[PDB]
């Protein structure tokens, strides 16, 4: 990889391990749900996603 | 002017040791007060030992260090020693240090036992304070022993042969009413003496809003200085060296400005 | 070799209660009694005195 | 052979003061006094009877080594109050402290050996 | 005035998993006029407490009622008058974490407020329109007085 061994460090992958629906509920943007996209986002980002 | 009133209450007096009781006082005076009883009362002890001959059989540097472990008296003389630092003579004089000799010889068939009581000194306010006797070493006839030492003044920071104390007992809150030392089975230790509860009760109640305020003492002297003599001594050397410590810093301050 | 002059820990002096002790042994005391009747209650000195060997004794065999 | 005298845990030779004073940049009216050979002995007294007086705010001290002989006592006060002056006030409490405790403790020696 | 909350506590439990820590302990305890729930660890030999106590939760982000930040730095020569006069228990900490019951579309509606006041934590359960002062790395007092 090119990368010296003293400044890496251990992490955990978080796709390889969940199963398709939870991938896809976790790791998929959804923006037909208009109540949930306004909670995370503002008034103008959402207005724009849409 | 946020000095303490300290009270003192003297329990026991003999030749040997002071037991007394200081109330109203920081955990810090004390603590200090005993640490100076240890280390920072001046007395007078062999230091400078010069041998002639030497047949025993301990080599010069042992009889050395046990000439330099012997108590002397130093009831009031020691006030008017200078340390021989200070002092204006060459090397040693009677201003600043006391002059010791030694001179022993065993003919006899019996061995002989050279003592404290054979250290003869010209002074004769300073003499070793057995005068059973210490042992100095013990001479096969046919051995002798000569030799010359001069006593200096000095503390025990220096060397433990000018400690005159042998063992300052300290203690404080003899019942753990403040819970500076927390008990993992509080019915399994013995009771100080100086407690104040019944049988039944292991250690007195937590106190919340406490603080040391009684200390017991138990100075027991070598024999250099009488106990309220190491006491005294005591109070006026660190009170002393807080004098000297307000002049440096009197002087600081001004140079400061 | 020799009695030390004063207790390691706390600076009693002992130097001068090894030939009192030994007497005392003599007299058919046990070590316990005869240590506390010199004096000797802190378990330091008591350490000092019961655990020493003169060795000079044995020393003073030999001619100068 | 690297053994130091023994007399240099309480004496100064030509070179060193007994005392020095360093304001310290960190927090406003605060100062760093430098002892020089000495020891917990007057650390503690000292620490001890600043942290009484009500306009000292900050009261410590500190041996950087002990093989060194030298101990470090920070003082912070209240603004209208000068960390000297503070040091000057404590060590004074301090001596008139120890006089009463030697006074009252004479007393006492000459009581119980009267009766 | 800084009054984050404002409650009355019944002490419950005590320690109901044991006696972890010997100086600290552990009250789970429920009001009764906006019925909440308060874990919280108390210190004990400076102040004891017992089963069944009644105590007040004057739980605040000053103590000089006026809205002034303390910032945070002891300052024991000050004589401004504290609220810290009115109550024999006062403690400071960090408001470190705030859960609830929010879905992907609803508001929260049961908000948990986490206090740790330097290692003595307080977890504060409750209806979410009490718990609106409360905020994530924020300085709260907690004022406790116990009621005869
Ligand atoms: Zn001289
Ligand atoms: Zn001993």
């Amino acid at each position: 990889d090119g990368l010296a061994g003293e400044s890496v460090e251990f992490q955990n992958l978080a796709t390889l391990k969940p199963s398709n629906k939870a991938f896809e509920k976790k790791f998929r943007f959804d923006y037909t749900n208009e109540r949930a996209l306004r909670r995370t986002l503002q008034e103008d980002l959402v207005k724009d996603v849409l | 002017p946020y000095a303490n009133q300290p009270t003192v209450r003297i329990t026991e007096l003999t030749d040997e040791n002071v037991k007394f009781i200081i109330e109203n006082t920081d955990l810090a005076v004390a603590n200090s007060i005993r640490r100076v009883f240890i280390a920072e009362v001046p007395i007078i002890a062999i230091d400078w030992v010069q041998i002639d001959a030497n047949s025993s059989v301990l080599h010069d540097e042992f009889i050395a260090h046990r000439l330099g472990l012997i108590p002397l008296t130093s009831d009031d003389i020691v006030d008017k020693l200078q340390y021989s630092r200070d002092c204006t003579c060459e090397e040693f004089c009677p201003e600043c240090s006391v002059e010791f000799t030694l001179d022993v010889r065993c003919n006899e068939d019996q061995t002989r036992h050279v003592t404290s009581r054979d250290l003869i000194s010209n002074s004769p306010r300073v003499i070793p304070v057995t005068s059973d006797d210490i042992l100095i070493v013990k001479l096969r006839k046919g051995q002798e022993l000569r030799l010359r030492a001069y006593a200096k003044k000095g503390f025990g920071k220096e060397h433990a042969k000018w400690n005159p104390t042998a063992g300052v007992a300290f203690e404080y809150d003899p019942d753990n009413a403040l819970r500076h030392t927390v008990y993992p089975k509080p019915e399994e230790w013995p009771k100080s003496e100086y407690s104040e509860l019944d049988e039944d009760e292991s250690q007195a109640p937590y106190d919340p809003n406490g603080k040391p305020e009684r200390f017991y003492y138990n100075v027991e002297s070598c024999g250099s200085l009488r106990p309220e003599t190491i006491v005294l001594s005591a109070l006026s050397g660190l009170k002393k060296k807080l004098s000297d410590l307000q002049t440096q810093l009197s002087h600081e301050i001004q140079s400061d400005v | 070799m020799i009695i030390p002059v004063r207790c390691f820990t706390c600076g009693k002096i002992v130097g001068n209660k090894w030939e009192a002790y030994l007497g005392l042994l003599q007299a058919e005391y046990t070590e316990g009694d005869a240590l506390d009747a010199l004096g000797l209650k802190r378990y330091c000195c008591r350490r000092m005195l019961l655990a020493h060997v003169d060795l000079i004794e044995k020393l003073l065999n030999y001619a100068p | 052979m690297n053994a130091p005298p023994a007399f240099e845990s309480f004496l100064l030779f030509e070179g060193e003061k007994k005392i020095t004073i360093n304001k310290d940049t960190k927090v406003p009216n605060a100062c760093l006094f430098t002892i020089n050979k000495e020891d917990h002995t007057l650390g503690n007294i000292i620490k001890s009877q600043l942290l009484k007086d009500p306009q000292v705010l900050f009261a410590g001290y500190k041996v950087p080594h002990p093989l060194e002989h030298k101990i470090i006592i920070r003082v912070q006060t209240t603004p209208d109050y000068s960390p000297q002056e503070a040091f000057t006030n404590a060590i004074t409490d301090l001596i008139s402290e120890l006089s009463l405790l030697e006074e009252r403790f004479r007393v006492a020696i000459k009581d119980k050996q009267e009766g | 005035a800084g009054i984050l909350f404002e409650d009355i506590f019944d002490v419950k439990d005590i320690d109901p998993e044991g006696k972890k820590f010997d100086r600290v302990s552990r009250l789970h305890c429920e009001s009764e006029s906006f019925k909440m729930d308060l874990i919280l660890d108390v210190n004990i030999q400076i102040y004891p407490v017992d089963l069944g106590d009644k105590f007040r939760l004057v739980i605040a982000s000053t103590l000089y009622e006026d809205g002034t930040l303390d910032d945070g730095e002891y300052n024991p020569t000050d004589d401004r008058p504290s609220r810290a006069d009115q109550f024999e228990y006062v403690m400071y900490g960090k408001v470190y974490r705030i859960e609830g019951d929010e879905t992907s579309t609803e508001a929260a509606t049961r908000l948990s407020a986490y206090v740790s006041y330097g290692g003595l934590l307080m977890r504060l359960q409750g209806d979410a329109n009490n718990l609106h002062g409360f905020e994530v790395d924020s300085r709260v007092y907690l004022l406790m007085k116990k009621l005869a």
